[PDB]
């Protein structure tokens, strides 16, 4: 059933699962017409489908040619989503196929089950976390070959880094989400965060900074910090 | 004019044929129902004054052979049989009628409703979605589950419905996912109209048998059914026009004929409130929509 607090330990079991996220699918800025009116533009979009075990991240650049001459466009992104997410497991080898697939937001459930009915034993679940995935687009990194995309494209990165190196899934996991709430939060300061210190470079094949086990330890205090600082600001407790 | 009679009412029962239902004595001389109009199906169904759960029945058509009810007190219920000796059975209903010991099948001239409840529901449907081909007459109860209910256990005493289910390779086509889903007319017209039930007599047959069984023995699946018919073509964008005039005909005497206080199990708000307002025939079904909001403002 659906993914919550308590069962949270079986993203990181060795069952292959994927979680889908499609905040940043169909993506529009909103302006003024010449004669007052407001219409949208539509810019590229993606499809975030990680692996919470491996980190190996699967970014299905959408490309705003797909929604050309469509209507109900809202609605037709998260079949999209299901369309390019089902074709992502079709094409994948067996033993690599997930079991599980994820997804954030409950609308895309029906969507991705009719277009996986072809893979009856893969169960298609909705989570009561509150995932910050939708953040994935404040990574430069990513953000950058979204935009620059000419067409569709899928890009193959592994969002933990090296960290599996050194630290297990689980903390891994935690990690990535703390990073992504604070993105979320504010931008401004969590990027400020990460960069402090120009001495920590970023490898060419990595989107996180190459600190070490104690520079992590600080910067996710910091991380942790920003994000309660700013809960009091919203609410004003 | 044709007869049912019964042998004997041992126990204490209610009896209902067809929308009418007497209230009837242990050992009460009745001997059976007279007047029963021909030219439609019908049904015979009891609850026992002891036990108000399961309601059970007898679906039937006089003009396939007699028949008469007799209780069976080794497996506790009135039985539905059919007597082969054509003067033995005309013997014994004349002599009942003379003992004037029958009711009288309590038709009014103006009254359609049977009629119109049961204006597609041909008695050789309804014995292949009860298979027990030694009877020409078919037996439901309360309890009896559908054949789509077994997938989710005895198959003799199931309920063959047409199978329907939305989220199916069946009524998806590869390629028209999002398609078929929003608009299912390709399921609707092709899959199930063509293919399956040849016909819409015959489909909208099934849906009144389903909304019947619903409705006289409160089985579950049988309610999952109608609604799960309606449904399907309240959900496709394109209906055969006189298909769509004799839905609002159906529905409307099934919910005017429905018990006021069964509203709350009998009625799936997810699937009226859809049909009635989200859907392709949302402004297709005027006389339906207005019996059910004057009638059931709540649910909606
Ligand atoms: O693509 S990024 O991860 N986005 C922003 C960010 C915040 C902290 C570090 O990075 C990146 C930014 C700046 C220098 C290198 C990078 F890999």
């Amino acid at each position: 059933g659906a993914m919550n607090s308590s069962n949270y330990a079986e993203l990181f079991n060795n069952d292959i699962k994927l979680f889908v996220d499609d905040t940043n699918v169909y993506r529009v800025t909103v302006h003024k017409t010449f004669e007052g009116n407001v219409a949208t533009k539509a810019i590229n979009g993606c499809i975030f489908t990680l692996n919470p075990k491996t980190g190996h991240l699967f970014l299905k650049i959408i490309h705003t040619s797909v929604w050309a001459g469509q209507k109900r466009l809202s609605q037709l992104a998260k079949w999209k989503t299901a369309e390019e997410v089902s074709a992502l497991v079709r094409s994948l080898p067996k033993e690599e196929q997930p079991k599980q697939i994820i997804v954030t937001r409950k609308a895309m459930l029906d969507p991705l089950e009719v277009h996986m009915l072809d893979f009856p034993n893969i169960a298609i679940r909705p989570t009561e976390l509150r995932l910050p995935f939708s953040a994935a687009m404040s990574i430069d990194k990513l953000s950058d070959v979204v935009m620059k995309a000419t067409e569709p494209q899928m890009v193959l990165f592994n969002i933990y880094d090296d960290w599996l190196d050194r630290i297990s899934s689980y903390t891994a996991f935690s990690r990535l989400t703390l990073l992504l709430r604070a993105l979320k939060t504010n931008e401004e300061s969590a990027k400020m965060i990460l960069l402090s210190d120009p001495t920590i470079t970023i490898k060419s094949y990595h989107l996180w900074p190459s600190f070490t086990d104690e520079q992590w330890i600080t910067i996710e205090s910091q991380m942790r910090d920003l994000i309660l600082t700013e809960y009091g600001r919203k609410y004003n407790v | 004019m044709n007869t049912v009679p019964f042998t004997s009412a041992p126990i204490e029962v209610t009896i209902g044929i067809d929308q009418y239902s007497f209230n009837v004595k242990e050992n009460q001389p009745f001997h059976g129902i007279k007047d029963i109009p021909i030219g439609h199906v019908h049904v015979i169904h009891f609850q026992h004054a002891d036990n108000s759960s399961m309601r059970y029945g007898y679906w039937f058509d006089c003009r396939m052979g007699n028949f008469y009810i007799q209780y069976d007190p080794k497996d506790g219920l009135y039985k539905m049989m059919e007597e082969r000796d054509g003067a033995k059975f005309e013997n014994i209903v004349h002599n009942f009628k003379e003992r004037q010991m029958m009711v009288s099948y309590p038709k009014i001239d103006e009254d359609d409703t049977w009629y119109n409840l049961t204006e597609f529901v041909q008695m050789d449907k309804i014995r292949k979605i009860v298979r027990k081909d030694e009877n020409q007459f078919s037996y439901v109860d309360s309890s009896m589950t559908t054949v789509q209910e077994n997938e989710l256990s005895d198959p003799a005493h199931s309920l063959n419905y047409t199978v329907i289910n939305f989220k199916s390779r069946e009524a998806i086509r590869p390629g028209h996912e999002m398609e078929d889903f929003l608009d299912k007319s390709y399921y609707l017209n092709t899959v199930m109209l063509q293919g399956i039930f040849k016909n819409s007599s015959n489909y909208f047959g099934e849906l009144q048998f389903a909304f019947l069984n619903a409705m006289f023995f409160g089985n579950y699946g049988s309610s999952l059914q109608w609604h799960a018919m309606i449904e399907l073509i309240c959900s496709s964008a394109t209906v055969p026009k006189h298909m769509l005039d004799k839905l609002d005909e159906i529905l409307y005497y099934q919910i005017k004929t429905l018990p006021e206080q069964y509203s709350d199990i009998l009625l799936n708000e997810r699937v009226w409130n859809i049909c009635l307002y989200s859907s392709f025939q949302k402004n297709s079904l005027h006389n339906t929509e207005k019996i059910m909001e004057n009638k059931y403002p709540e649910l909606l």
